[PDB]
């Protein structure tokens, strides 16, 4: 009846080990010199991880396996293996990591089936919102090339593009409460935020964080215990008072 | 790299080029909208030049040689440029004419000024800090005559005060 | 009225030059994509019959 | 099966004109992108005027998305899909705003959604 | 060891912005050559500027690389290579050619061969 | 017969890139359209109905000899139906001098012939 998270630093490191023993063996090799079994392997290991029914005592297991490419080769015989396997999967790459996005989660890229059910009702009634907005902003970001010349109507989307980008940064070692990154997030998207510079946004962030440990516990409780946002004008007030409380730079 | 890499440079780089040609159709179309009023508008210039040649043989406030005039300040220079990007060096070329006489040749920062046509030449203006008066941001690209008017109106009444005597287009 | 023309056939000069150079770049890209797939698949060719013969 | 023969030709003349009305705007996203939407010509505003429509009214809601939405899903007929999209071509919905058209199932509930927004 | 807890606030800040500014520049490469550099916005022309003479800057002259050209060689200290480039991001040297950054050891290096180029 | 029909679809097969714009100049763009549209509209075919090429070379030759100008587009293929039934009706002549000689008939009577079939076409 416990919940266990299991952690497979790398399944391109076991099936590389299994491959040699293998070809020690002498068996016949498929494609890349691997073994015929190795994708049987993988699915047995992974197959393992459920959520028992109540009669079973309610326990759960999840995975979280770890796949390595080289230069972004998502094709390769084990990767496909583990995708094929898997619910969904994150994808990070190292362009979108030195350009300062850290974590490097690609959204575009990036699935999860069991989506939805995995979250909160407050988490999802923002992330709708944030969803639909990422999607916008990444299909017009081509057109950034051109200049600032675009249209006027583009303009508001790729500012609320970029705030919301700075917004999803996050640094090393610092998880985060839901209670706080929903609040975050509704301050995102329903435009507090967009008045204040791309650059001061992580300030913002941090402050918006601090004022809502000092005051407004009252939405962090009645959200850590109904799973719920608020009601509408109290949030909105609060942030409000953050918002002419907090100095720009 | 790789092919997963280099697959979406090819990508990017044909949405780039179908986004060309189709600027490049729509260019070919506005000009063949300009050409029209290029040849349209020539009867009346004829027509007021015709008859201001004819009487051109006297003396008037300004229209005689106005020989030291009002030299005192402000002299006055008008720069056409567009609003749009794109064109490559067509803006770049009529500011970097204009900045390289004036604001290389006048001494007081004050002795001239200008009025600008077209975003660009604005944004030049608020980049350095140059004396500009007044402009249009975004004039429809139909030859506005009518819509103009009231610009060029301003243009030559402030002219008339001796603001700017030595008035000389850059375009 | 002048400079309005001016304007337009200058930008549709320029977009000449960006097409010519955004096609003789996706000539080169797709010269590299394809010299490069064939060494890939003259490997696994190779890797084939390695296989294959040590048996 | 997409013949005129199988499927009648009014039901062919409707799926082309959608198909063709959807690559026209397909071809003038990069433009009204970059450039606003008022250098269209006049014929071409209608054109996507209709084509975000049209997108929009393509989908439905399903019985079984009911574990993700809370909201029960539709059935249409073809011989209620054709008409629907026979007046939203002729234009007789394009007074409506662009946001009733999705997730709905008749032609009828788009109305019915549209006048709940407030029309 | 590129940790802030490590190499201390200020250094990390710096090579991250180094590593931003690089991998920006790199990025550019597609539209610089197709659209020439005149069509970058102000912005993107700054970070070229400033991109190209971080990486120049990055170079350095060896003191076994003697054998190879005359030129002696220098050893740098973290804390003048730090002052250094905080120098060149805050654009202090915006104003100097390329060429100046080739094969130096500190910063004032940079200067001097700037003068003694003629500036 | 086919050359000039292979020269105009040639030429005509570059206008296609150009569908932004239509009268640029009358000879370079308009004229050039229209008949490259007028050809892409005869060569199109319904399915399991060859025709004898005795009835090509006809309709070839009224689409490249420019007696197919003043009909618009959007009514080619009726035109051609309605001219296959024509010629079934009034020019064996015609059809068994080509059938027999393998080459071109008498000029001005296929052009009276065409002619002919003009006047009592109707437009719609």
């Amino acid at each position: 009846g416990k919940h266990v998270l299991v952690v497979y630093d790398d399944l391109s490191k076991q099936a590389a080990a299994y491959r040699e023993l293998s070809l020690l063996l002498r068996r016949p090799p498929g494609r890349e010199a691997y073994p015929g079994d190795i994708f049987y392997l993988h699915s047995r290991l992974l197959e393992r991880a459920a959520k028992l029914s109540d009669a079973k005592g309610g326990g759960s297991l999840t995975a979280l396996p770890f796949v390595e490419t080289q230069a972004g080769d998502i094709s390769a015989y084990i990767p496909t293996n583990v995708i094929s396997i898997t619910d969904g999967q994150i994808f990070l790459q190292s362009d979108l990591f030195f350009s300062g996005v850290r974590p490097a989660i690609n959204a575009g890229l990036s699935v999860s089936r069991v989506g939805g059910a995995a979250q909160i009702k407050a988490m999802k009634k923002v992330a709708g919102t944030l969803r639909l907005d990422l999607a916008a902003y990444r299909e017009l970001e081509a057109f950034a090339q051109f200049g600032s010349d675009l249209d006027k109507a583009t303009q508001a989307k790729l500012a609320r593009g970029a705030r919301t980008v700075e917004v999803l940064k996050q640094d090393l070692h610092q998880p985060i409460p839901v209670e706080k990154q929903v609040l975050i997030i509704y301050a995102l998207t329903r435009g507090f935020l967009d008045d204040i510079p791309v650059e001061d946004v992580r300030r913002f962030e941090k402050e918006f964080y601090l004022f809502l440990d000092q005051n407004g516990q009252h939405l962090l409780e009645h959200i850590r215990t109904t799973k719920d946002l608020p009601n509408e004008d109290d949030l909105n007030k609060a942030i409000e008072a953050f918002k002419k409380t907090f100095v720009v730079s | 790299a790789s092919l997963r890499d280099i697959k979406t440079r090819i990508n990017a780089t044909k949405k780039t080029s179908q986004i060309t040609k189709a600027m490049e159709m729509v260019s070919t179309s506005k000009l063949n909208r300009a050409e029209q009023n290029a040849k349209s508008f020539v009867p009346y210039m004829e027509k007021i030049q015709e008859v201001v040649a004819n009487v051109a043989l006297g003396a008037g406030g300004a229209s005689h040689p106005m020989l030291v005039s009002r030299p005192v300040k402000k002299t006055g220079y008008l720069v056409i440029t567009s609003d749009r990007g794109l064109a490559g060096a067509y803006n770049s070329n009529v500011l970097r004419l204009v900045y390289q006489t004036i604001q290389k040749r006048h001494a007081s920062p004050d002795e001239y000024a200008i009025i600008v046509i077209g975003r660009v030449g604005l944004s030049f203006f608020r980049k350095r800090n140059m004396p500009v008066i007044l402009d249009i941001t975004r004039l429809p690209d139909q030859p506005s005559f009518a819509d103009i008017k009231e610009i060029a109106r301003k243009t030559v009444g402030l002219f008339a005060d001796g603001t700017f005597d030595e008035l000389y287009m850059y375009y | 009225l002048d400079a309005k023309a001016s304007e337009h056939a200058a930008r549709m000069t320029a977009m000449k030059n960006a097409t010519d150079n955004a096609n003789e770049l996706i000539r080169t890209l797709t010269l590299s994509y394809n010299r490069a797939r064939q060494a890939a698949i003259t490997q696994e060719i190779t890797e084939i019959v390695a296989g294959a013969n040590a048996l | 099966a997409l013949a005129p023969e199988i499927v009648g030709e009014e039901h062919y003349q409707v799926a082309r004109k959608v198909q063709q009305t959807l690559q026209r705007y397909k071809e003038l996203q990069d433009i009204i992108a970059i450039l606003g939407m008022d250098e269209l010509s006049d014929e071409d505003k209608l054109v996507v005027h209709r084509a975000r429509r049209i997108q929009f009214f393509l989908s439905q809601n399903f019985h079984v998305a009911e574990q993700f939405t809370g909201q029960p899903g539709s059935y249409v007929p073809v011989k209620e899909t054709v008409r629907g999209f026979k007046e939203i071509l002729e234009g007789k919905y394009d007074h409506l705003p662009e946001d009733a058209f999705r997730l709905v199932g008749r032609i009828e509930e788009v109305v019915e959604k549209a006048k709940a927004m407030g029309v």
